[PDB]
């Protein structure tokens, strides 16, 4: 196996990476930008790479809305909380 | 007993327009497996080209929470008139191709596997 292992683990959020360092500030903005507009998620799990980030947004229904985005250089924890929460509200 | 499994996601190239819509339709009747995946390649949000690619082979579980998959037959359909691919159809058809599940459930599974050389994703059961 070689997918990065889990670290980090709130409410509903799940965070795979190598960079405990980007989940910890990824998972505490996921946590407030959700809870500020109000929206719960079932689960919502994330993976992140040298490249690619995705993530797999659970709904209360049950109804997943899954995401992958590749960049050149390496975003930080606004970056990627914005696109996460932006795609996951619509 | 066969155990369905489905789900859709786009992909979108951070320093481009370019994005996938991709649909993935799995099938498992026990050891063998066949995939059903439609991408929809846009730039500038115009439908520009097409890929059906269907997968068949085997599914082999290591551990409990750690798959692979060894495909026998692989068919790429696309438009006749003539991008970034989610997987090389001959890294498919000569490696082993890993499957970590990190969450079973009875309507839902999320597995990280080989797309994009790394991939997270949730599919729905039937």
């Amino acid at each position: 196996d070689d997918y990065p292992s889990l670290s980090f683990q709130q409410d509903y959020v799940y965070i795979f990476s190598s960079d405990f360092q980007l989940s910890e500030e990824l998972g505490v903005a996921l946590i407030n930008a959700l809870s500020a507009k109000e929206i719960v998620p079932e689960r919502l799990y994330v993976m992140l790479n040298d490249k690619t980030i995705s993530f797999s947004f659970i709904s209360k229904n049950k109804k997943s809305k899954n995401r992958v985005l590749s960049t050149e250089k390496k975003l930080n924890y606004k970056h990627i909380s914005e696109y996460i929460v932006n795609e996951i509200e619509y | 007993p066969v155990h369905f499994y489905e789900t859709s996601y786009k992909y979108q190239a951070a320093d481009s327009t370019y994005m996938h819509d991709v649909a993935i339709n799995v099938s498992i009747k026990g050891n063998h497996f066949t995939s059903d995946i439609i991408i929809r390649e846009l730039v500038k949000s115009e439908n520009k080209n097409y890929y059906n690619v269907i997968g068949h082979g085997d599914i082999i579980q290591k551990n409990t929470h750690q798959y692979y998959l060894n495909f026998d037959n692989i068919d790429v359909y696309t438009g006749t008139n003539k991008y970034k691919e989610p997987t090389s159809i001959s890294s498919l058809i000569n490696k082993s191709n890993n499957i970590r599940v990190v969450y079973l459930s009875e309507e839902y599974v999320v597995v990280e596997f080989f797309f994009y050389d790394g991939q997270i994703i949730t599919l729905h059961r039937y």
